[PDB]
């Protein structure tokens, strides 16, 4: 991994040795050629992972996560340069920084072989992502979303610390090749029944699990753009991709223990896709959409199915691109009306016909239109989950309903209907802002050619 | 001449740059000098070649 | 002082902490303690006013009681056993009055009133030795009794100073009153482990001094003292906001920074000795002190307070304070996780 | 009046001092040169020769491999009178049962 | 617990026992680290003091990688030997006492019934 | 060697230097009172160092290039805004004498610094100690509020502590009227603005508060408009003075290293001159004061430590 980590860490002497001027052009190229170089990454066996060394791996189910990890970097850069123009040079840098420094701790968390090397760098990402939101967010409540965010991670992550050292010292390894073939099946006592919740809480949080997701409607709306775009693409990814780890060693204790986490989701998803409908914050509403469909994540995990995980692969990079888009073209509107109030400026498909577009492939994409690489991992879930237990498919299929609702709902309310009268300064879409919009939904419809790529090691 | 009062800095203490690059140098002619020493009692005590 | 004179009195100060750390012998031992608190009291009086009267008078009147009680903690030794050697005490009672003693010294909950009065009431040097090199010679005696130390006593002392220690903080707009509070908690992790191992005891207080000495330094660099004192720095020397944001992550315990690295390795310890229910109340606890550190953070370096028309005449004129070792120090404060394994230098 | 502060700045177009502006910067030759990069780097090389790397990936994990594998081992075992498959995995001379 | 170490000469940095060690390579990556630490000591000595960050004083700063570098090589000596003691005491330990650590006579897993937990 | 303890230890003690001529002299009255032409008649008659009465630009004099720099930082204190517009609600009133307050306030310690460590008197034209009867005369007169004069008195109380009075003060008397038909002659027309009502309530503090508390520990000397015009009187009169009150008696060597290691440091001087009181006359915002700061190290000379700016001809920055 050190052919991606080296080039990582040089795009910091790069973004400070810059001419003045040259910040965002010389970033952006270069974190897009280390973008490209990450497709070696494909280089996947069908019985053994890709394991480099005794630090780092990857296999089906990194591989992809790390590809979209180094995809975002250039789209964030260009995301956040317009709403920076007029910050100082060195906080400029500063804030690039920020944001290489999370690619770095990412690309190493996504590839760590030892489960405590994943733990460190799993909580190194706070600290970037924490700064990014208080310093550069825009409003008061960034301060207040800043602590929610910090102290729910914490919470709980520092019992999965103990629970990870407890490991061990028990199994005397927490190497992941290791683990596979030391693994011991976990008995029913009490004791076991809180390593569990040690283990999972933590990533549960992340997720968000629906009851401890108050801090990402605060986190993901307070943030500047490019906060969003990693927290909603990567970094809720963190929690599924450690839940989809750690499940080896709690066997079969998961079978039980579930259960109320399942009851959370099955039922939190059609909350939170509820409240959708109802939100007044376009912003808002995008941030409660990613806890419906990561509630579907989770779900999918805990029934440890071939096709649940599966699907559960393939509906993390989906959802990665799509919300990552939703907040872009929420904050391409936000950028001219200074407002992310949803029923403030409607009818904007009159006056910016090409975005209407990008807001049209972003809704479908968000509802799940086949044969979208958003369907796919959405209907192997549901496949998987009927066959967990049938009555699963009313709940998943007024999921499927609502989720339609605030879709179009969202698009309705903006793009149509008729323009607001006093709203004069909606100028055209800038190159920048339609070039990013594309290098979300074009690679996103692409996969579809190819989706075993994007179906993690169990396909 | 700019500034009105002669800066602390205006020049180098040449003293303390002589010294400081002195100290540099010795510190690593005899981090070198006990690195090969060390290697040497090493093959020695191991009976190596 | 006569700066002759102040050398002098700093060079004791020292003394009577390297002769506790090299004595056999319990009397000693006991003069260490005396030399060291007879050399620190001019040092909080240096300033000659009221509170630093009042805190002179407080700290010599905790001090020389913890001394009583150490040397009758020593006479009863001596009757049970016949003998002088600094090691494991052979009666009961002398263990429980020398663990009560050295608490009482280092200031740990429920004997803590006096640091958090104490450190306001003194300059912000005197506030860095003394919760800093303070520490050393009762930590070094803690480190040689261990094992006829009470488990149930010394690890109530822990718990109470982590709880006292991260709600005492919540409340503080001084500077000087948070760093005390900060050093009460950061006390318990300490005593803690020493029951399990030893060495991570010492390697706490190792890394606990070099932040804590960087904190101060850097409070000392700006001749800040309150919390909207410090929220000016950004607006005269921007550098200083990110080493002290970078600093009290560190103390705070974030991965990846250095103040980490103790947290991790005490809950290794403690879990090898099926510790479990003690080290998760232990680093949930310590989100308390990370709050009131982010607190910080917020007003010194995330966000830009208002700041004072006369601030543009400070522009004009250079920092001038000497700053020793911060460089080096705020470097260790931050970025040694990767060299964590160094720690076996101490055992 | 309050503390002195300054006023909000009014938002800037950038079509106004620059009506071919692409959106990326405010220096005429910048921005060219961040459209120029963000679509050749972008669309040309990660998007294009990024498909055609991933369209001819070789044997993606073995599933090509995996079918010539089991058409010879079907095309055997039928040219034998071998059952298809057999639903015990592990050969039962190899486990010894408890009891 | 090593701190009676029978064979410790006391309050020594590096005993002789120790030269029996092959020595850090000069390339070692754990010192290569430390250099750059000290290399990021001396650029925040230039911050802190309003000196352009990179180029001023370069003797000052060649002194603090030199001396992070130079204390680093012997930090990672004594980091070393003390690994090498742990691991010679464990060994001898285990030695001494064959009956606390016999061999055990393990057995493949066509013998050994481990119980199967249908994912369904 | 810069001065320090170690300096100080190795011989570097003020009462080496110090001589009976070492004294500090400042001259305070009314406007146009004619202080500052005895001021500068005492300085040449008795080889002292002249400092001008420091006005809104005295720290750009000592620091940079010596040049004043635009208002913008100095926060736009404007003299001549206060006699067109003394209650106007930007607060220029208050912020214009805490800014004086604080010049006064790193004058005095220029001052000090010259007389510890060359051992050469010096001749100030007012001072931090009479910088109040400025202020009494705004409030009374209603150009500043009462939490203005809260604030002065806070700054005032922690700082002037650390310091030594003048050995002499020397007080120009002139009574209001003279002084009034005065300032008509020097033909400055903001300044003909002020009234007397201003100019009484200057000579009422003066006469009232100054003159008796200085008496206590200075040697305070009084002259009318016509007596100060002969100097050599005055100088006389300063030469036969017996110095045997005041704080400077109970100074040694020890007591002015401490004073010398203050004065030196122009950071610790000025520490308390920005308090976080959240006073509206003297409170930037954030956006404003980040704007004008960035502004400032954009000036020549003043992104890096002096020594350090190659945009004004430094060398060798690569060895320093
Ligand atoms: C013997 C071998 C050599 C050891 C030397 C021992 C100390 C004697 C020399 C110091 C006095 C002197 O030279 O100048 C007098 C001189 C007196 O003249 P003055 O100006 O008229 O009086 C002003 C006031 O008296 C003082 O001025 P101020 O009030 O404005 O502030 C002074 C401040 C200003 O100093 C600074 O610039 C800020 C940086 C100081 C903290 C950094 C120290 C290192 C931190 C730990 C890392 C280890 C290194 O310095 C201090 O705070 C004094 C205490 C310094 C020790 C702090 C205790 C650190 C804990 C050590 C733990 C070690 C174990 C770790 C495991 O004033 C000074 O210069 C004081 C600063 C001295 C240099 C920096 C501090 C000493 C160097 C660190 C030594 C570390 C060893 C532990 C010391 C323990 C002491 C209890
Ligand atoms: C065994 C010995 C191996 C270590 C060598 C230590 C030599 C360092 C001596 C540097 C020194 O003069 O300290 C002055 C120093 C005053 O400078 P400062 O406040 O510490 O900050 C640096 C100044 O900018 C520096 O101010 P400057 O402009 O005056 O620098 C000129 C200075 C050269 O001084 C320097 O270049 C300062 C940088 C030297 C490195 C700083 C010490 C680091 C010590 C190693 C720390 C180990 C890190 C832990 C290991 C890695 C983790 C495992 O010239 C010399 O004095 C040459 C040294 C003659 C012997 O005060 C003291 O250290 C003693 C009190
Ligand atoms: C209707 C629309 C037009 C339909 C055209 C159909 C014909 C197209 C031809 C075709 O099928 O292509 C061949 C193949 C599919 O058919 P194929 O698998 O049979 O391949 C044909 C070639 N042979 C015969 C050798 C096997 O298409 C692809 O493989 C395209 C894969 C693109 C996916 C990768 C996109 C690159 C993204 C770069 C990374 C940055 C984004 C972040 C990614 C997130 C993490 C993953
Ligand atoms: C002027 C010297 C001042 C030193 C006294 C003031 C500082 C005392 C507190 C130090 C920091 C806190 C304790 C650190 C413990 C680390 C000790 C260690 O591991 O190394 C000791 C090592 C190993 O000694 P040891 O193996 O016998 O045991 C050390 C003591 N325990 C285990 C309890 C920590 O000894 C040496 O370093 C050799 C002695 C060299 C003497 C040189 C002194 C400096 C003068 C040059
Ligand atoms: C006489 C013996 C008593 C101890 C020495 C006290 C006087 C030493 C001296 O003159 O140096 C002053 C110096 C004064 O320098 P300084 O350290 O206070 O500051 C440097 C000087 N300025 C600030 C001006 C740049 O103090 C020392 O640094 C000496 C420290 C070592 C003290 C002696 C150690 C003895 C070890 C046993
Ligand atoms: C809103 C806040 C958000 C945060 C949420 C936090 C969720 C934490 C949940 C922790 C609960 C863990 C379970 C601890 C109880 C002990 C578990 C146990 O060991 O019981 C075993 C037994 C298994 O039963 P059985 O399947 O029959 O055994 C195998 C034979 N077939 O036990 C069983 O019968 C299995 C069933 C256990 C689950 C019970 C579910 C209760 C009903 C659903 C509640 C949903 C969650 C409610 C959250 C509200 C919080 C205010
Ligand atoms: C890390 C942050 C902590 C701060 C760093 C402190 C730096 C300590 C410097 C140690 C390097 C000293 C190099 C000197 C080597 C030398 O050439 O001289 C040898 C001499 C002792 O010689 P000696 O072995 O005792 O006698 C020979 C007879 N056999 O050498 C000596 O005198 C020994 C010097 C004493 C060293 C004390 C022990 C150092 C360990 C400090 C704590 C380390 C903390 C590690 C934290 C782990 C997490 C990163
Ligand atoms: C892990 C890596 C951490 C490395 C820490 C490096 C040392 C600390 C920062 C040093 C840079 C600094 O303090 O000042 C910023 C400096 C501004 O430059 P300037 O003031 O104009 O000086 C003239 C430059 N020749 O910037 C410069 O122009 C000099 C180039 C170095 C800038 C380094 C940026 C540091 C940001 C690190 C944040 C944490 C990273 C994660
Ligand atoms: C002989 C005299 C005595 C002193 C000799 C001591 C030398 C060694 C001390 C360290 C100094 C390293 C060299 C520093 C060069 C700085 C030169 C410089 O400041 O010029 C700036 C240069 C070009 O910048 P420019 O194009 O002019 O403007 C861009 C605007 N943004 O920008 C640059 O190109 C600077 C490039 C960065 C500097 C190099 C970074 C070195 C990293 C060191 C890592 C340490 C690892 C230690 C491991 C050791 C293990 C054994
Ligand atoms: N508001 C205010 N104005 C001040 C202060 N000090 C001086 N001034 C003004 O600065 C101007 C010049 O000060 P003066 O020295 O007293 O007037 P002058 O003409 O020089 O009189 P002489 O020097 O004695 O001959 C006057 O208009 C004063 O009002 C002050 O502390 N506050
Ligand atoms: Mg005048």
């Amino acid at each position: 991994m050190l052919k991606y980590i080296i080039p990582t860490i040089m795009l910091m002497p790069l973004t400070w040795l810059s001419k003045n001027n040259m910040i965002w052009v010389n970033s952006t190229a270069h974190s897009l050629l280390i973008s490209f170089t990450s497709l070696l990454l494909m280089n996947q066996f069908g019985d053994n992972s890709l394991n480099f060394s005794l630090l780092f791996f990857s296999d089906s189910l990194s591989t992809p996560l790390l590809i979209l990890t180094m995809w975002l970097l250039p789209l964030m850069l260009m995301a956040s340069q317009h709403h920076l123009s007029k910050e100082n040079l060195t906080r400029k840098k500063l804030f690039i920084t920020m944001l290489i420094s999370l690619q770095l701790f990412l690309i190493m968390t996504f590839t760590a072989m030892e489960l405590i090397l994943f733990y460190i760098l799993f909580e190194a990402t706070l600290v970037p992502t924490l700064i990014i939101i208080t310093r550069w967010g825009n409003q008061t409540e960034r301060l207040n979303a800043g602590l929610y965010f910090l102290f729910y991670t914490l919470a709980g992550s520092l019992p999965l610390l103990v629970a990870l050292i407890y490991i061990q010292n028990t199994v005397g390894s927490l190497n992941f090749l290791m683990l596979q073939y030391w693994v011991q099946p976990v008995h029913n006592s009490w004791s076991n029944v809180f390593m569990w919740l040690a283990c999972m809480m933590a990533f549960m949080v992340k997720m968000p699990l629906y009851g401890l997701h108050l801090w990402l409607p605060k986190a993901h709306v307070e943030a500047p753009i490019a906060g969003s775009m990693v927290l909603a693409a990567v970094l809720l990814k963190l929690g599924g991709y450690g839940m989809l780890r750690i499940t080896l060693i709690l066997n079969p204790m998961t079978d039980f223990m579930a259960y109320p986490f399942i009851m959370l989701s099955l039922w939190g998803m059609i909350m939170t896709s509820s409240i959708c409908l109802r939100q007044t914050d376009l912003k808002s509403l995008i941030a409660y959409s990613s806890v419906s469909h990561m509630a579907l994540v989770i779900v999918a995990i805990l029934i440890q199915t071939p096709w649940s995980y599966m699907g559960a692969t393939a509906l993390m990079i989906a959802h990665g691109l799509t919300s990552s888009m939703l907040f872009c073209l929420a904050n391409s509107n936000y950028e001219r009306i200074h407002s992310r109030t949803m029923i403030l400026a409607r009818g904007l498909q009159t006056l910016l016909p090409l975005m209407a577009t990008w807001w049209l492939l972003a809704s479908l994409t968000n509802l799940a239109l086949p044969p979208t690489i958003n369907l796919i991992g959405e209907l192997f879930v549901v496949m998987s989950t009927f066959s967990w237990s049938n009555i699963t498919i009313i709940l998943m299929g007024v999921n499927m309903v609502i989720t339609a609702l605030y879709s179009l709902y969202m698009l309705i309310m903006t793009q149509r209907g008729k323009y607001t009268y006093h709203i004069n300064n909606i100028s055209p879409s800038f190159t920048r802002e339609n070039a990013l919009m594309s290098l979300h939904i074009l690679p996103l419809l692409l996969l579809t050619l190819n989706p075993k790529i994007i179906l993690g090691p169990l396909y | 001449k700019f500034y009105i009062q002669e800066p602390p800095h205006g020049s180098p203490n040449w003293l303390k740059v002589g010294l400081t690059l002195g100290t540099s140098v010795f510190l690593w002619i005899y981090l070198i000098k006990q690195h090969n020493e060390d290697v040497l009692e090493y093959k020695r005590r191991n009976g190596l070649e | 002082m006569n700066p002759i004179i102040f050398i002098i009195i700093l060079l004791t100060i020292m003394l009577g902490t390297i002769i506790v750390m090299i004595s056999s012998h319990w009397l000693l031992v006991w003069i260490g303690f005396e030399m060291n608190m007879l050399a620190i009291i001019p040092i909080m009086m240096k300033n000659h006013n009221p509170r630093a009267t009042e805190a002179s008078t407080k700290y010599f009147l905790t001090q020389s009681t913890a001394s009583m009680l150490l040397m009758m903690a020593v006479i009863i030794n001596l009757m049970f056993s016949g003998q002088w050697t600094v090691m494991k005490l052979f009666n009961p009672m002398a263990s429980m009055l020398m663990t009560m003693a050295l608490a009482m010294k280092l200031g740990m909950a429920p004997f803590h009133f006096w640091v958090p009065e104490v450190t306001q009431g003194i300059p912000l040097s005197s506030g860095l030795i003394l919760l800093t090199w303070q520490k050393l010679a009762p930590m070094s005696v803690l480190y040689q009794i261990f094992p006829s130390i009470n488990l149930n006593l010394i690890l109530t002392l822990s718990v109470l100073s982590i709880l006292i220690g991260g709600w005492g903080g919540l409340n503080q707009t001084q500077l000087r009153k948070i760093m005390a509070y900060s050093s009460i908690a950061h006390m318990g992790w300490m005593t803690a482990v020493l029951p399990y191992n030893p060495t991570m005891t010492l390697l706490n207080l190792i890394i606990y001094i070099i932040m804590t000495s960087t904190m101060f330094t850097m409070f000392m660099a700006n001749s800040t003292t309150t919390t909207l004192s410090l929220s000016h720095t950004w607006n005269k020397t921007p550098i200083m906001t990110v080493l002290i944001l970078a600093t009290l992550l560190s103390m705070g315990g974030l991965p990846p920074l250095s103040g980490f690295m103790p947290k991790w390795m005490i809950i290794q310890e403690m879990t090898k000795n099926n510790s479990i229910i003690l080290p998760t109340f232990m680093a949930i606890t310590a989100l308390l002190n990370l709050y009131f550190y982010m607190r910080l953070t917020y007003s010194t370096t995330l966000t830009m307070f208002p700041s004072t028309n006369n601030m543009k005449m400070k522009w004009q004129f250079p920092l001038m304070k000497k700053m020793t070792f911060l460089p080096t120090m705020v470097v260790l404060s931050t970025m040694m996780l990767p060299l964590t394994p160094m720690l076996s230098v101490l055992e | 009046l309050r503390w002195q502060e300054d006023p909000e700045p009014e938002d800037e177009n950038l079509y106004e001092k620059n009506p071919d502006s692409h959106g990326y910067d405010k220096d005429p030759a910048v921005d060219i040169w961040n459209m120029r990069v963000v679509f050749f780097f972008g669309f040309s090389i990660v998007l294009v020769l990024g498909s055609t790397f991933v369209a001819y990936l070789p044997d993606y994990r073995m599933q090509e491999w995996a079918r010539r594998e089991a058409e010879r081992l079907v095309k055997y075992r039928e040219a034998h009178g071998l059952p298809i498959m057999e639903s015990n995995c592990f050969d039962p001379s190899k486990i010894q049962l408890p009891e | 617990m090593m701190t009676g170490r029978q064979g410790r000469a006391t309050f020594q940095f590096l005993p002789d026992e120790a030269r029996s060690l092959p020595p850090p390579k000069l390339t070692d990556p754990r010192l290569a680290f430390v250099g750059f630490l000290g290399y990021c000591s001396g650029l925040i000595d230039n911050a802190i003091r309003r000196r352009p960050v990179l180029l001023a004083g370069l003797h000052r700063q060649l002194l603090y990688i030199t001396s992070f570098v130079f204390v680093g090589y012997y930090l990672l000596k004594r980091q070393d030997y003390m690994y090498a003691v742990r691991d010679h005491d464990m060994f001898s330990y285990i030695k001494s006492h064959p009956e606390d650590f016999p061999e055990k006579d393990k057995k493949t897993y066509g013998e050994v019934f481990e119980e199967f937990h249908p994912v369904r | 060697l810069q001065y320090g303890p170690l300096a100080y230890i190795l011989g570097e003690k003020a009462t080496k230097k110090m001589t009976e001529k070492s004294k500090l002299i400042t001259v305070d009255g009314n406007i146009c009172s004619g202080k500052s032409k005895l001021a500068k008649e005492i300085a040449e008659k008795l080889g002292l160092k002249h400092f001008p009465e420091a006005g809104i630009h005295y720290v750009d004099s000592t620091t940079g290039d010596g040049k004043p720099l635009p208002v913008q930082f100095s926060g736009n204190c404007s003299l001549e805004k206060f006699y067109d517009d003394p209650k106007s609600n930007d607060g220029n009133s208050y912020r214009l004498q805490a800014w004086l307050y604080a010049s006064r306030l790193l004058q005095y310690a220029d001052a000090l610094e010259h007389l510890l460590s060359t051992g050469q008197g010096v001749v100030l034209e007012r001072s931090i100690y009479s910088d109040f009867v400025f202020l009494e005369a705004m409030y009374r007169q209603g150009f500043i509020r009462k939490q203005c004069v809260d604030h002065y008195n806070q700054v005032k109380k922690v700082t002037i502590c650390e310091y030594l009075p003048p050995h002499v003060v020397v007080y120009v008397d002139v009574p209001v009227p003279e002084v009034q038909s005065r300032i008509q002659k020097k033909g400055n027309p903001h300044e003909m603005k002020i009234t007397s009502a201003y100019l009484q309530d200057i000579e009422n503090a003066y006469k009232g508060t100054f003159l008796p508390e200085m008496s206590e520990k200075c040697e305070v000397l009084q002259y009318s408009a016509w007596e100060a015009q002969d100097a050599e009187k005055v100088v006389e009169d300063i030469e036969y003075l017996k110095y045997d009150k005041g704080p400077w008696l109970d100074q040694n060597d020890r007591k002015l290293h401490k004073l010398r290691m203050l004065v030196q440091d122009k950071l610790e001087v000025l520490n308390y001159t920005s308090i976080p009181v959240f006073l509206p006359e003297v409170t930037v915002g954030a956006h404003q004061s980040d704007q004008v700061f960035q502004e400032f190290t954009e000036l020549p000379g003043r992104k890096y430590r002096a020594g350090y700016n190659e945009d004004v001809g430094d060398k060798w920055i690569w060895l320093k």
